[PDB]
């Protein structure tokens, strides 16, 4: 209709004509008006003018928020103390309120840091539980404890909706954009909804990201409470990481109820029902066995043998095909190849000892040592072995106990803040024997031992391993390997300050400095830290031509869910590793078009370092398109390097911190051949 | 669009299948016997125009190197250079062997002119394999199977060829059923009149239709094909080819 008759009804000061012609414009306010509400020139008058305030509040504001206002907009509904399904209530609270509150809530949240924005944010709590429209008031509302409240005065009726919308998209975007003192609500809110709600496995990832006891003991008598069982055993032995499957066996250990708690929380149950789940559905042929088992030579392309042969574990025959097979290898190679019958049994922990029993004690110092080894490698929760291996441990020089401390401290390592080893571990660090594998796998094992701790710690065995770090400035593999278990026990994210006293004290000559990058590097599993990509592209143009391979080496960890930012400009760079950086920044993921893509680019190198490098991440992020870049492998080499690891990736073509740790010590490669007795025993490799 | 979507001739479909998807794949049952011809099937269609044939040769696209030779286009738009570009299409498919060289509307000798002979015996040169092996397999397609001269048939043709049946309506009713599979509209739009509206038409000219039926039933906002509207937009097409 026209405005001539209600048009200069505002202009009079009467109080009828406003008592009247107020709710004429909420009658009329359904549709707004006939235009975009080019009234305020006229109406601007009554700011200053003041029985019936509150709708003429509510008139101003509806105005002002109908045309354009930022600040001024909700001033009239928190001084308005409002009062008195349809279009109108959607048109005025859901539109209008939902950007009203949000940016009430925005310039009150950021602004300070009162009742009234709490009294209005439920007020369209409750509203927009009515209008029901999912993910968008509550995407504006996530910034804005009041989220526990809130997800706890909503979730009532609506599980998979809220639940697996609001929590799957609202968990990428959390741990993508949100930080981490705001998930933390959302653990623990969402170890409320979820713990008094259905599915379970996502609490149990709950369980994954909080690191907690008392989650899989409520898990345990809530899913013991409703009973398939060895699924949520396989992923809940493989969830669960080295704190709480310690814990968790030890209140097992006190408890248990059914003694199916430490049933399936020892290593028996998940392995026991494999062996014939993977015999009986598969059948391997043997031609790989006698091709990849019969091209190999000159002692390297047969530590390739020794390669496939220790990670097979159906057939049997390559393993068991005569004798003389070790004692033509090598040093390194006895000690690869007298693991190799360790890593081959995985299984049958009642003939593992009648097994390896063969190789024990014998008359080769590296044979028994890879036995020992074997016997660490074959299980992880026997830990009967250790007795007559770590018992004696006094060499002092060089004697055979030092390569049974490598297999012993190692194997133990991967079995396992124990310190019935650790006390052990303190001679092995004050040692400092010249062998680097000494202080590689007790400082990886020490590391590994203490991934998972509760905001780490700074005691004295990083206390102590630092002060013998830079005891001695030689032999700088130490201060390489050493930064590595340091940084594994720098896990414990949740702004712990280990990163700060390791920048006050660290701090010193480049190498230290590297072991300080190196922190760096495990210091940043992933938040929103936008500050470490500007400081990122900062130091990426430093001298230093190694913290450049670590440091940019994070990539593939930091980002690691956000693929599609992973792929960037690297390759277009000039320098000597560059190209190594983003090759190692592919990874192991399902290799779609663009990483093959890159490994098209990254195939075709002139450098062994480059070459050898390709074809691990090349066959581990594959896993009639396989063998094709194996056959363009064969088109470019046809030196023993590119040929051993060319067959291995030969095989291997068919956050746990256990998936994340072989490869990045394994970033030191370009080095002797004595790292090849670590190359093959990686337990990352499934 | 793939090749269990369409119905009536899933047994010539599952022959080009069986087919062409016999090398490099499935190798169980192929370097057993040691046969390989390497010169593939060849397709046509009365109907042709690039939709049934490309319905049949979107087989290989499951999982293979996109890469196809529609027809002899670019060979006569461009200068006398020869079987040049034939030359760089096989080194090409040479370092692309995981792929099915695919080619669609051959008029060559249907539509300077001497030079579609000699393009096309060395043509039939190069595709026997004067130099090569069983790398990449050639399907080819036309409007015609009688457009084929007597030459590209002996040394063109060693491996199999089959035959396409004549529409009746049942081809038109399934591509008709895929359009309709998407998109929501009800029976009251008449099949009959509108797949035999001009002569006959499978599937290319009912796609445009199909696609302004989107379009032009999207003017209105209405996601309800009006039983006018649709007719009204096939007149465009109905009076587009029958005026010039």
């Amino acid at each position: 209709r026209d405005k001539a008759p209600v048009q200069p009804q505002q202009s009079p000061a009467a109080a009828p004509g406003g008592t009247d012609e107020k709710p004429s414009g909420k009658e009329r306010r359904d549709a707004g008006d006939k235009d975009k509400e080019q009234e305020l020139s006229e109406e601007d008058k009554q700011l200053q003018d003041e029985l019936y305030r509150p709708a003429l509040e509510e008139l101003r504001r509806q105005i002002r928020s109908s045309t354009t206002s930022m600040t001024s907009v909700p001033k009239p509904l928190k001084f308005l103390r409002p009062h008195y399904n349809k279009r109108f209530a959607a048109d005025i609270i859901s539109v209008l309120a939902m950007t009203m509150s949000g940016e009430r809530e925005c310039l009150k949240y950021r602004l300070v840091g009162a009742g009234e924005v709490a009294k209005e944010w439920q007020e369209l709590d409750d509203a927009e539980k009515v209008q029901r429209e999912p993910l968008l008031t509550l995407v504006k509302e996530i910034v804005p404890l009041l989220m526990e409240i809130e997800q706890v005065d909503m979730l009532e009726k609506d599980i998979d909706e809220n639940a697996y919308a609001k929590v799957c998209l609202y968990l990428t975007s959390c741990v993508n954009y949100v930080p981490e003192p705001e998930n933390s609500a959302l653990l623990r809110c969402a170890l409320g909804v979820f713990r008094k709600f259905s599915r379970f496995p996502e609490a149990l990832r709950l369980a994954l990201m909080l690191n907690d006891m008392e989650l899989v003991e409520d898990i345990f008598t809530s899913c013991k409470d409703v009973v398939m069982l060895g699924r949520h055993g396989v992923f809940l032995e493989l969830s669960e990481d080295v704190e709480e499957y310690e814990d968790l066996t030890e209140i097992m250990s006190n408890v248990q109820l059914n003694s199916n708690f430490l049933a399936l929380a020892r290593e028996l149950d998940i392995m026991e029902p494999k062996v014939p789940d993977d015999i009986y559905k598969t059948h391997l042929e043997n031609n790989r066995f006698g091709g990849s088992g019969s091209q190999v030579d000159s002692a390297r392309m047969n530590l390739a043998s020794s390669f496939v042969n220790g990670f097979v574990n159906q057939d049997k025959l390559l393993t068991d095909d005569g004798n003389k097979w070790l004692y033509k290898n090598k040093d390194h190679g006895m000690l690869s190849a007298a693991a190799s019958l360790g890593m081959i049994l995985l299984w049958d922990v009642d003939g593992g000892l009648t097994q390896i029993d063969k190789y024990l004690y014998s008359s080769e110092d590296y044979i028994k040592s890879g036995a020992l080894l074997a016997c660490g490698i074959v299980n992880s929760g026997v830990r009967n072995e250790c007795d007559p291996a770590l018992a004696l441990l006094s060499d002092y020089v060089l004697h055979n106990s030092n390569t049974m401390r490598l297999g012993s401290i190692f194997g133990l390592g991967l079995a396992y803040n124990r310190e019935d080893v650790l006390t052990l571990l303190l001679p092995v660090m004050g040692d400092s024997k010249s062998s680097m594998e000494v202080a590689g796998v007790t400082a990886l094992a020490c590391g590994m031992i203490a991934v998972g701790s509760c905001n780490g710690d700074v005691t004295s065995t990083i206390l102590q391993t630092i002060m013998e770090k830079s005891e001695t400035e030689l032999k700088d593999t130490y201060a390489r390997w050493l930064p590595l278990g340091l940084g594994l026990n720098h896990l414990g994210k949740g702004e712990a300050i280990e990163a700060i006293l390791a920048a006050l004290e660290v701090v010193s000559e480049p190498f230290r400095s590297f072991a300080n990058t190196l922190v760096d590097v495990c210091a940043y599993a992933g938040s929103g830290n936008v500050l470490k990509v500007q400081q990122l592209l900062h130091i990426c143009s430093e001298h230093f031509d190694s913290k450049e391979k670590e440091e940019d080496k994070d990539k593939k960890e930091k980002k690691d869910k956000d693929k599609k930012e992973a792929p960037a400009d690297m390759g277009a760079h000039q320098g000597v590793a560059v190209l190594g950086i983003a090759l190692i920044a592919m990874g192991e993921e399902i290799g779609a078009e663009m990483a093959l893509r890159t490994f098209g680019h990254l195939l075709r190198y002139g450098e062994p370092t480059l070459r050898r490098a390709v074809p691990l991440a090349l066959a581990l992020i594959s896993v009639s398109h396989d063998a094709d870049p194996e056959v363009s492998y064969n088109s470019i080499f046809a030196a023993r390097l590119a040929a051993m690891l060319r067959q291995l990736a030969q095989y291997h073509a068919k956050k746990g911190t256990l998936t994340l740790c072989p490869y990045h010590s394994d970033r030191q490669l370009m080095s002797q051949v004595a790292v090849a007795g670590l190359l093959t025993v990686l337990v990352s490799f499934l | 669009e793939t090749y269990a979507d369409i119905g009536g001739l899933d047994n010539q479909i599952q022959e080009i299948k069986e087919s062409v998807e016999l090398p490099l794949t499935h190798p169980e049952y192929y370097e057993e016997m040691g046969i390989k011809p390497p010169k593939g099937v060849i397709l046509y269609g009365p109907p042709g125009t690039g939709k049934t044939l490309l319905a049949k040769a979107v087989a290989n696209q499951t999982s293979a190197t996109f890469l196809r030779v529609v027809g002899s286009e670019l060979i006569q738009k461009y200068l006398g250079d020869g079987p040049k570009l034939v030359r760089e299409l096989f080194r090409v498919a040479e370092e692309h062997a995981p792929s099915i060289v695919f080619i669609d509307e051959i008029d060559a000798i249907g539509t300077g002119e001497r030079e579609i002979q000699r393009t096309m015996l060395e043509l039939l040169n190069q595709l026997d394999g004067f130099d090569s092996r069983g790398d990449v397999k050639v399907i080819m397609a036309t409007n015609r199977i009688e457009t084929l001269d007597p030459a590209l048939i002996r040394p063109g043709r060693i491996d199999r060829k089959i035959e396409f049946p004549l529409p009746d309506e049942k081809t038109k009713k399934r591509i008709f059923q895929i359009h309709t599979s998407r998109m929501t509209l009800a029976d009251d739009v008449t099949l009959d009149d509108l797949i035999m509206a001009k002569d006959d038409l499978s599937g290319a000219d009912i796609k445009a239709i199909c696609t302004e039926a989107g379009l032009m039933a999207l003017r209105e906002r209405r996601m309800k094909v009006t039983n006018e509207d649709f007719k009204k937009s096939k007149e465009n097409v109905l009076y587009k080819k029958q005026e010039g």
